[PDB]
């Protein structure tokens, strides 16, 4: 049993490692282009 | 936070009232000898509503324990998880009301009500933080019937703001043992109807056919017959006791589900019903516990809901979820039987989370709801009250112990009355 | 020395705070401690040495979800008194959270209110936030504004309302609160926003392409709202923007303050690849009449005024060719009285990112606070939804016995429905 | 002595201490027996705080710290009560933060190493093994018995188990937390540790 | 030099001064042996090797805590002959502490007080101790008061008096007593400063959130009032104020010299770190009606002058701008015939936190001690008390058989009255 608030809004760090170890990562284009 | 006084009475409410609490301990991690167990902090954070802390740390209950017998008090003293219950609780009185509305509401109970009455007391003024009381009994026998309402009345005037709530047992008209319930149930309808706010109807004939159906089961003793009722009784009050996304409480049920006042007598069901063989195999999602909830025999009454039409209902789920499947699913399930919701109520569905599921589960739920297709059964006892008083049958139990033939005539007119209410507005 | 004060009542308001505080800390590199390891100076108070306590207020009638807070990890960073827990909710009933149990806790939140607003001279605003239909959502909120109506005078009120949906009510006495919450609500809030629930499952649905959302990813975008509402007092832009001109700039009437919100974009990590985010197609997506988070479909409603704030690495004329193309394209209708009718500020800071969120990293995003004609069908279906149910007395004996009158339910019928003859007389 | 002269920790102490003051005196005008500030010891040795799956953290961890003993029992439903709630205190506040500021150090009365382990299998902060003699050392240092059986000083216990003190440097109690004290504040005295004073130096 | 004679009489002054005389010795130094491991000699006076001895009395008579002070953990600081304690309790009976058994220990007190007096050069003040619900407090507080103001009168005659409080008392006779307190409260007191238990409870169980708090818990509050106020005494700083400058610019009257303490950064440990904990603040607590040390509300009243000692790293900028919103706030009200009705106390020196109490480490205090036309509600209630108790004849023969005359017990409800007329006319 882990309620939603204490599920997913634990600090920011400890969800970055979780999820780093799961994963998280008229037009006009550059100057090259004519 | 907020107290909730247990008081069970009877042969058959002390027997669902010790169910009750095998359930509950589960739930929070209590040994039968009273310590807590395990680390486990969302099941004893709100450890107050249903217990009390006490001198070495014993979780005791506040349970209270009424009966006129020497009868089921030392069984369930003597049984797994009774050791809990307090040894000033249990009051006995050892002469017997077998099968008597007098001998529990006018005689001899009228005796013993006084010192039940103090014991709701002194625990309840300890703490004036009481939310509601939760009354078991059955309105087929005796003690049950008569002093059962006999305690509800005098505690309505004492606490005259609070919600009082009955998981009542009611005649059962099929399986029913000995010969007086049409006159014991329809001479304590009429009570449960002024000085009750929120009423539970469980009949044995449907218990005992989500038994026979919904589980298959060949020999279904008292115990999980009492189990599959302390499960609902567990899960309509599962947000008092656990934290939740959409939070519900007692008298969040109480305002948004009772129409004009008389009319609060609700069908209950709890289903991830499934028996033990094809128990590893079903997918446990929202969509399907749905299906389940809205199917005739699911519900612990024996009255059929498809005959009626729900007039407002109650969906109070336990688990881990997704909130916009059971906002979809309340929906389309007022879309595909749209003649069994009334037209000038819309949305007639009530929705809540307890987020924490309940034990060994994942997702669950508990339908508490309005039916106007509750007068079935009660044209069923009043019919079978009319039938006996017709010809005076046995009577002079009765009144020997002094009441009144008019008194009788007084609770059929208001039970009558039940029946015209339910169907005007239906 | 911009300061705003947050009040959150009702469960709505707790748990939709506690994202819209989840993005406001890690947005400054405030830890849940409370510690950094000026541009704060919006929505936190510097106490002691480092840490920085937020200018908020939790009200409910229930411990249940606001204990919850002050168990969970967000522990610390909050000053533990304004954490106010009642003793019993007030259980989907107006009467009760404004009568009887409502009183015990509005003589103490606003002395906090008092102690927070105390430190210094010219407050910016008051953002609350609610739900209507809740028991202490309507009943609770309608105290806190009377009475700091008659305590501030001329003080910002950025009212943040989850309205009923069309379709779903999780409640039947929904018309009940919706209708009676309208009456103390429009002489009260300064800029009342409505906001829906599924119309923002829908964008999640469609947008964010997840396949079971709930309240909790609710509540994310509702932070994103506030925090690119109110970014130009944390941050420097090219046209910062100050919430006492949002009223000068979005609402004409002194009785009309009913607002839409929309945000872009809402991409996925997976599908922002097929696309090269730019400022000239998220204004056309923020504009989509299925993007809006009240779902009111703005084919039959004038707009009246908008108010378009953009964030991060924008130029200022790739929104005015924007805005260029969408008074020439025939689908949104202006009002004839309205010839200019946007504001668009500009802010340099890009919109952070919540870990184990759904939005993807963004360059630039809007937010479109949109005044239009399109309420009127917002409370004309709740004009139908309540009286059929108050056809014949259904449920009222529960608000007159907890200390309603009855005739109460009457009068404010009327005025909710003065609400909806002037949107048509605006619109001729 | 602090907080109680008649310890068997502030007699090993003492004796040490003033042992090394003959010793420095004789090598060498000397405050003869030494003052009670410029007294000192190491309170836990190096075989004393194990974690989790047993391997061994000296006293060099504790170092900026707020640290505090907890007696507690197996069977004891205080213990079992109190537990998850400190479990959820050292959990937000310690995860809360760049660095960890509490540390907890567990030490027993449980009846054997059968009880100890069911109760430690739970537990993710230091502890102390029911053999070593330090758990009574710095029991009868700190006055908690669950009954009158020790031989005791003239004492009174301090409280009854469980027990939360936080613990300085050199042995003094910093501040009691009063879950079972005169103030009685069961499982809402965690709330009262405050740790900026506190730091283990 | 400068000294100040604290006289201890009764059951509550023994406890009072237990507190006070702990944390007189935490401030200096003084460990509880007397020896340090000048700003000292208005508490201690030095005993040739390092022993500094308090300059006190302990006077009760009844054995039972001046014996449990002579075996505790302060044996070895008191001295011996300057705890005088009898063998029989007055036992809640003003007659026996002021005509039967205060003949025995009177004769010592004095004895004692004078040889306190030719020791010290500048004896600022005879600051008091009593218990004036109780028969030893209330009858040698008489008796003590008298006698010293037939050889000593000149000097200051200071006394905290714990009066009952309205509601909350742990007697019966204490109506009797509390009335005959008055002509010796009245007409020998210079300073009166009005306690009661049951306000002090308040501060501690809404301030310091211990629900549950007990007698100790009070005195240690009582005792960071005492150091405060006698903190110009000793510390050095900024502008002082001393027991001369005190009963000057703050009484009105010869006979109007009854106020109130507002001691109020009273914050245990988890409410101040989260807060500001500055110098604007805690002005505004301290003149909060519910932070009022006794139980008298001043808004029912009028104030005539208030005392504001500030301690610890104030500056007087901020003291300035801290008084000047007390004046524009319509809430608190001053009489029309003072129009600077204010003192300010500012000591370089922080307060200090005893390790192991219930406050933290305060940067800044302040205690302000206010007379105020209020303070005749305290006597109100005691009008009401000793009609329905005398008018019938109630205990009254304990006393009648012990030396008191009849018609006493007349005179000094006319005398609370006569009081309560110039509170009365005063306020005009
Ligand atoms: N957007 C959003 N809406 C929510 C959330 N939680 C509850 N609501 C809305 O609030 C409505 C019910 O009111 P609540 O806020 O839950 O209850 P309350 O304000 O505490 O008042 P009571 O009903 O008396 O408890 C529901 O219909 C939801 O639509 C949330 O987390 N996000
Ligand atoms: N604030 C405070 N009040 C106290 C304290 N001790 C006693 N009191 C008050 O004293 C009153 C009772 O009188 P006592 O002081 O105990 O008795 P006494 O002064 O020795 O005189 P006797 O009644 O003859 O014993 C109680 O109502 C308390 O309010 C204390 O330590 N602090
Ligand atoms: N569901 C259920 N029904 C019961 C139980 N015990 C008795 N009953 C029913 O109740 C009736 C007997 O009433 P009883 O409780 O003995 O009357 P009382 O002893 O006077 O309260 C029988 O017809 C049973 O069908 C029980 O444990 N569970
Ligand atoms: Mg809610
Ligand atoms: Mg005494």
């Amino acid at each position: 049993w882990t309620t939603e608030t204490r599920s997913e809004y634990e600090p920011p760090r400890l969800r970055r490692d979780q999820l780093k170890a799961a994963g998280q990562w008229m037009a006009i284009h550059v100057s090259r282009t004519h | 936070m907020r107290e909730i006084v247990h008081v069970q009475g009877g042969q058959c409410g002390n027997q669902i009232g010790a169910k009750f609490w095998e359930v509950i301990s589960d739930e929070h991690g209590i040994d039968p000898t009273g310590t807590y167990c395990g680390d486990s902090d969302l099941q004893l954070e709100r450890i107050n509503v249903f217990y009390n802390e006490a001198t070495g740390g014993r979780f005791v209950p506040r349970a209270i324990l009424m009966d006129l017998e020497p009868g089921t008090m030392d069984s369930v003293r003597a049984g797994p998880f009774g050791q809990l219950f307090r040894p000033d609780n249990f009051v006995f009185g050892q002469t017997g009301a077998g099968n008597n509305w007098a001998k529990g509401h006018y005689t001899e109970g009228a005796e013993l009500i006084d010192s039940v009455l103090d014991v709701v007391r002194k625990e309840a003024e300890g703490c004036d933080c009481l939310q509601g009381f939760q009354i078991t009994h059955s309105l087929g026998g005796g003690t049950g019937s008569g002093m059962g309402t006999l305690l509800i009345s005098k505690v309505r005037e004492e606490y005259p703001d609070r919600i009082m709530e009955t998981f009542s047992v009611f005649p059962s008209p099929k399986v029913s043992d000995t010969v007086v319930e049409p006159y014991n149930a329809t001479l304590s309808v009429h009570q449960l109807v002024e000085n009750a706010d929120e009423v539970q109807v469980i009949d044995n004939e449907a218990l005992y056919d989500i038994c026979f159906r919904t589980l298959k089961l060949t020999t279904p003793t008292y115990g999980d017959l009492n189990h599959l009722v302390s499960a609902a009784m567990s899960g309509v009050t599962c947000c008092l006791r656990f934290p939740g996304q959409l939070n519900s409480d007692l008298r969040k049920l109480a305002v948004n589900l009772i129409p004009f006042p008389r009319l609060h007598f609700f069908l209950i069901g709890f289903a991830p019903l499934t028996s033990r063989g094809s128990q590893q195999y079903r997918a446990l999602s929202v969509p399907e516990l749905t299906q389940q909830m809205f199917d005739a025999k699911n519900m612990m009454c024996a009255s059929d809901p498809r005959h009626g039409r729900y007039l407002t209902a109650s969906a109070m789920f336990r688990g881990r979820m997704s909130t916009k499947e059971v906002d979809e699913q309340m929906l389309n399930v007022q879309n595909k039987n749209s003649s069994y919701f009334v037209e000038w109520i819309p949305n007639n569905m009530k929705s809540s989370v307890c987020d924490i599921p309940p034990k060994g589960l994942k997702m669950s739920v508990t339908f508490v709801g309005n039916s106007t297709a509750i007068q079935e059964m009660f044209k069923r006892v009043s019919d079978q009250f009319t039938a006996m008083f017709r010809r005076k049958a046995f009577l002079h139990w009765y009144t020997g112990e002094g009441m009144d033939e008019m008194e009788f005539t007084e609770a059929e007119s208001n039970m009558n009355d039940l029946v015209s209410e339910y169907q005007q507005y239906q | 020395m911009r300061e705003v004060i947050s009040i959150h009542v009702g469960q709505a308001g707790i748990q939709i705070g506690n994202a819209c505080w989840e993005l406001f800390c890690l947005e400054h590199g405030i830890q849940p401690d409370g510690q950094m390891p000026d541009a704060f100076n919006t929505f936190f108070s510097e106490t002691g040495a480092g840490k920085h306590v937020p200018r908020c207020v939790f009200l409910d009638l229930e411990p249940t979800v606001v204990d919850e807070v002050r168990t969970g990890t967000y522990r610390h960073l909050f000053h533990p008194e304004q954490l106010i827990s009642g003793k019993e909710d007030a259980a989907n009933n107006f009467a009760r959270g404004h009568y009887t149990i409502g009183k015990e806790i509005v003589d103490l939140s606003l002395d906090r209110i008092r102690k927070l607003a105390d430190n210094c001279t010219g407050l910016q605003g008051f953002l609350m936030f609610n739900a209507v239909g809740g028991g202490t959502g309507s009943g609770l909120g309608c105290l806190l504004l009377e009475r700091l109506s008659v305590d501030y005078g001329k003080k910002s009120k950025l009212n943040f309302c989850s309205w009923p949906s069309p379709q779903v009510s999780t409640a039947v006495v929904e018309p009940y609160n919706s209708v009676l919450s309208t009456h103390s609500l429009l002489e009260h809030t300064d800029v009342a926003v409505m906001l829906d629930n599924e119309a923002i499952y829908d964008i999640c649905r469609r947008n964010l392409d997840i396949e079971r959302p709930t309240y909790t990813n609710l509540n994310r975008l509702i932070a994103q709202v506030i925090s690119s509402l109110t970014a130009s007092l944390r941050f420097d832009g090219a046209l910062n923007v100050d919430v006492t001109e949002f009223q000068t700039n979005l609402v004409p009437y002194p009785r009309i303050h009913f607002m839409l919100s929309s945000y872009a974009p809402i991409i996925s990590a997976e599908k922002a690849y097929h696309e090269q985010l730019s400022v000239a197609e998220i204004t056309n997506s923020a504009f989509e009449p299925a993007s809006m988070m009240a779902k009111c479909d703005p084919r039959h409603g004038k707009y009246m005024a908008c108010c378009l704030m953009y964030r991060g690495d924008v130029v200022p004329k790739d929104v005015n060719a924007a805005v260029a193309t969408i008074k020439t394209k025939r689908t949104i209708q202006f009002v004839d009285w309205c010839p200019t009718g946007f504001k668009c500020g500009i802010n340099y800071q890009p919109p952070t990112v919540v870990p184990g969120g759904d939005l993807a990293k963004v360059m630039r995003a809007v937010c479109m606070i949109s005044n239009s004609t399109a309420i009127a069908e917002v409370f004309s279906r709740m004009d139908h939804k309540f009286d059929l149910m108050y056809a014949k007395r259904a449920f009222v004996h529960w608000y007159v016995g907890e200390g309603m009158e009855e005739g109460e339910f009457s009068e404010a019928r009327e005025d909710l429905a003065a609400l909806e003859k002037d949107y048509e007389e605006v619109g001729i | 002595s602090q907080p109680v002269f008649a310890s068997p920790l502030n007699v090993e102490k003492r004796r040490l201490n003033e042992e090394r003051a003959l010793m420095q005196a004789q090598k060498a005008n000397i405050q003869l027996p030494p003052n009670y500030g410029d007294m000192d010891l190491i309170l836990f040795p190096e075989g004393s705080l194990k974690n989790s799956n047993n391997t061994v953290i000296p006293q060099s961890h504790l170092k900026g710290k707020s640290v505090a003993l907890y007696f507690a029992d197996g069977a004891d439903p205080k213990c079992a009560s109190l537990l998850p709630f400190l479990l959820n205190y050292y959990r937000t506040m310690n995860e809360g933060g760049a660095n960890q500021k509490i540390e907890i150090i567990f030490v027993s009365l449980d009846r054997d190493r059968e009880a100890f382990e069911s109760h430690r299998a739970h537990m993710p902060w230091l502890s102390i093994d029911l053999e070593n003699p330090l758990t009574e050392i710095l029991k009868r240092h700190f006055r908690v018995m669950k009954e009158y059986e020790v031989p005791t000083y003239g004492y009174g216990s301090r409280t009854g188990v469980p027990s939360v003190i936080v613990i300085g440097s050199d042995g003094r109690e910093a501040q009691f937390l009063p879950i079972c004290s005169g103030l009685e504040e069961g499982d809402r005295a965690l709330l009262r540790w405050d740790w900026r004073n506190t730091k283990f130096a």
